[PDB]
């Protein structure tokens, strides 16, 4: 099985713009969004077919509870962050936390917060100890370590119940998230080589130029992996053509465990 | 599906070590409570283990292995205090506690100088009730309840002089019958061979 | 404070052939804050029916989005991208390449 | 800092009548929660409340209904009450909820009765008892006994009082009630305590001693029909003097 990964994250604005939620919580399974609360809808939502079809309605109606209360903790967060921060008008508060299934078998786990969209507080459950950018991510880290036994309980469910939740989740939706659609790949000239892939699921893919089989990833310009949005993704990779001499040029593209290479005439 | 399971009632001596366990069955851990409950009184925090391993609180140390899915209390050099029900309560999934049923502790006290003796105690002008004090005797004498409906006997019960520092335990039995006597009061019960019944009249 | 301005890619979801029905793509991505007004444009006019995906989490706190909208490519209709943040003077306009 | 206050402590109901029981706290806790503990099981959360404007049904909703008034209170209400609804309920709360090591702080608990008929509700029947002479030439120690004997329900506070101030030392009392029926469900109840002083201390005839029980029955609301007088919730007691 390949590498899998959920996590939670977590927004929050002070001041926002009329309309717009003060709290959103939005998680993901690889790049699939599972579930979604925001502080308008006040309701926890699937936003994944087979998360809605096999999660009772007990387990949408508890969660729809408890994302109240968290919605109201990070509204206190926030407001003691930007009181002392001394800052005036709209800031915003994040978190992230999640886990990751390797291929090998390997677990890992994370979990940290962000103010203004910078690293405010970072965990580290084997240290069990926070790391602080600031003096203000200071006075917070030395608050919550004081709390040893929540330290605990955070290392216990990333490296226990994030993963098992994980691995609930991956056999939920199976048919989506452990499918294999190999790429589409070609070349064309635009003078550069574009090397172009589409079509292909999971997103993971590397795509890289050759030239006379030796890697010059200086002078490779990389595309992102976009979304299509049908399910399936699109990258490139672009090298420039030496106009005085010829050379070998060759794309490489991998994906899913399966190695291509377009040789170019 | 998800079972919570700890012993109904555990007895051990004042002094002595007692282990309560508390095993469960649940869908997820985050995390395994103990609390104390004194007979009337509400449940307070005792501890709280969600890794593997011993901590430790005064007298109380908690234990949890995760694998085993099985907690215990350890409580060492009893005192008559500790006499209370103990709950175990675990987080689920989804952050629910699910309560165990308790255990109530029974704290045996060491009776240094055991008189056993059965007294008659005074009437009261305002009942028509007998009234015998079966008083003074150790620890692991037992008081049976009446197999005459028409008495009554209650268990026994410890009593704490702290002036002198003196414990004791005692059980009182009572009747309005004719033919109830304090030397009968307590016949259905195992007292002591040298069990003092002072002469009557 | 550290503002991101977004980027801008747009892109149709297969290879674009004329006369061929396919989905025009515009992927909003890194910026931050979360406010941010998306529009496609046929000719320079906003095309009504545009659907776009739910505001997204990145790892590095950025936020992206999906806006896309059903075309047929023809060889004189021209599409892009209208894009305004707070990183942003005035609306930055991305043109399909093609 | 009181902590978590609910109330009432005791409560008599007849089948169909309606109650609301108070809840607050002052520890400034946003999660706040109603059990109910019965007899051989694990507390069971009846409601609860994640924070300030959400509520929801626990495990044993029906029945009951609950109101986050505000932040600190969180009433809990029976509409009709019902016998199966004869418990001891508790109110908790927590700073936050999904915390995972917050821990629970409880109130002081409601013990609750509720009844088909009220003519089986009786007040207590108090008596003392003086030492024996025998144990205070023996042990130099002198034991009175306080019997309360035939009430119903299990609604009362027994103290000792030497000298117009409550004691507590030398004191034990059972407990638990005695069911002077035990086959009887309905069966009225006894209750002794014991209060043990030094022969010295007894033998002071200024010496005053009065075992106090307070009776939670009915109220002015509560109908009655019975013959007998009505069982109110009222004080009982019975004295006894040092003798010299
Ligand atoms: C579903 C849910 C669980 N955990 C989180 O941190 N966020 C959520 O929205
Ligand atoms: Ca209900």
């Amino acid at each position: 099985m390949r590498t899998h990964s959920l996590r939670y994250f977590r927004l929050g604005v002070s001041d926002p713009i009329h309309g717009v939620p003060e709290f959103i919580s939005v998680g993901y399974v690889d790049s699939h969004p599972i579930t979604t609360y925001d502080s308008v809808t006040r309701q926890k939502e699937p936003r994944a077919p087979w998360m809605a079809e096999n999660l009772a309605p007990d387990h949408w109606e508890r969660y729809t509870q408890l994302l109240r209360g968290w919605q109201q903790m990070f509204k206190v967060e926030l407001k003691r962050l930007q009181r002392h921060y001394n800052h005036s008008g709209s800031h915003t508060y994040q978190r992230m936390i999640g886990c990751e299934l390797l291929e090998d078998g390997s677990t890992t786990g994370f979990l940290q917060y962000a103010y203004d969209g910078q690293d405010f507080l970072i965990f580290n459950k084997d240290t069990l100890s926070w790391l602080a950018v600031d003096n203000v991510a200071h006075t917070i880290k030395q608050a919550w370590e004081a709390n040893q036994h929540e330290l605990l309980y955070q290392k216990n469910w990333l490296e226990e119940e994030c993963i098992a939740w994980l691995k609930r989740f991956l056999e939920y939706g199976k048919d989506t998230l452990q499918r294999t659609e190999p790429p589409l790949v070609r070349v064309n000239r635009k003078t550069a080589l574009f090397c172009k892939a589409h079509g292909f699921y999971p997103p993971e893919i590397y795509m890289t130029w050759m030239k006379n089989g030796e890697e010059i990833v200086q002078e490779i310009d990389y595309g992102d992996i976009l979304p299509s949005g049908d399910g399936t993704y699109q990258a490139w990779a672009s090298i420039e053509l030496d106009p005085q001499s010829s050379n070998l040029y060759s794309c490489h593209v991998e994906h899913s465990g399966v190695h291509m290479v377009l040789q170019v005439p | 599906g998800q079972n919570i399971d700890q012993p109904t009632e555990m007895t051990a001596t004042e002094g002595a070590i007692v282990q309560i366990n508390c095993t469960y069955q649940t869908s997820g851990f985050n995390g395994l409570f103990w609390y104390q409950q004194h007979a009337g009184e509400a449940p307070t925090f005792l501890s709280y283990n969600v890794l593997d391993g011993l901590e430790e609180k005064g007298r109380f140390s908690s234990f949890l292995s995760r694998s085993k899915g099985y907690s215990y209390l350890l409580l060492k050099e009893l005192q008559m205090k500790d006499s209370a029900s103990y709950l175990c309560a675990v987080k689920d999934s989804n952050y629910q506690l699910i309560w165990g049923a308790g255990t109530k502790l029974i704290i045996k006290p060491d009776i240094q100088n055991p008189d056993p003796a059965v007294y008659q105690l005074r009437d009261s002008k305002s009942s028509d009730k007998s009234v015998c004090l079966f008083t003074d005797f150790d620890s692991q004498t037992n008081v049976s309840q009446s197999k005459d409906s028409d008495v009554y006997i209650t268990d026994k019960c410890v009593l704490d002089m702290r002036s002198m520092d003196f414990k004791s335990n005692s059980a009182v039995a009572w009747s309005n019958k004719s033919d109830f006597a304090c030397a009968n009061a307590f016949n259905n019960s195992i007292i002591p061979e040298d069990t003092f019944f002072p002469s009557p009249e | 404070m550290i503002q991101r301005t977004p980027k801008i890619q747009v892109y149709s979801r297969h290879p674009a052939e004329n006369g061929k029905s396919n989905f025009l793509n515009c992927y909003v991505s890194g910026f931050h804050p979360s406010d941010i007004e998306v529009d496609l444009l046929k000719n320079g006019e906003r095309i009504e029916k545009v659907e776009h995906s739910d505001l997204s989490f990145s790892k590095d706190w950025s936020f992206y989005l999906l806006y896309y909208t059903e075309f047929t490519p023809t060889e004189k209709d021209e599409y892009a991208c209208r894009v305004n943040h707070v990183t942003l003077s005035q609306p930055k306009i991305v043109k399909w390449d093609r | 800092n009181a902590g978590v206050t609910q109330t009432p402590k005791f409560q008599v109901l007849k089948t169909g009548q309606s109650m609301t029981l108070q809840c607050a706290q002052d520890m400034n806790h946003n999660s706040m929660y109603w059990y109910r503990q019965d007899p051989g099981m694990g507390l069971r959360l009846i409601y609860y409340s994640a924070s300030e404007g959400t509520t929801d049904k626990g495990e044993v909703p029906n029945g009951y209904n609950v109101s986050r008034l505000n932040k600190r209170e969180f009433s809990l209400r029976l509409e009709s009450a019902a016998p199966s609804q004869t418990s001891v309920y508790f109110c908790a709360s927590s700073v936050w909820t999904g915390e995972g090591s917050g821990e629970l702080f409880f109130g002081e608990g409601s013990r609750l009765t509720v009844l088909e008929d009220l003519k089986n509700v009786f007040p207590p029947e108090v008596a003392v008892f003086e030492p024996s002479e025998a144990e205070i030439s023996h042990t130099q120690k002198a034991t009175l006994v306080c019997l309360a004997t035939g009430f119903y329900p299990d609604h009362v506070e027994l103290s000792w009082w030497v000298n117009g101030k409550e004691v507590h030392s030398g004191v034990c009392t059972d407990p638990q009630p005695l069911k002077e029926q035990p086959a009887l469900n309905d069966s009225r109840y006894a209750l002794s305590s014991r209060l043990r002083v030094s022969a010295t201390f007894w033998q002071n005839p200024r010496n005053h001693f009065r075992c106090q029980v307070q009776f939670y029955g009915l109220s002015e609301n509560d109908e009655w029909t019975q013959d007998r007088a009505k069982p109110v919730t009222q004080i009982v007691s019975a004295e006894a003097w040092g003798r010299a």
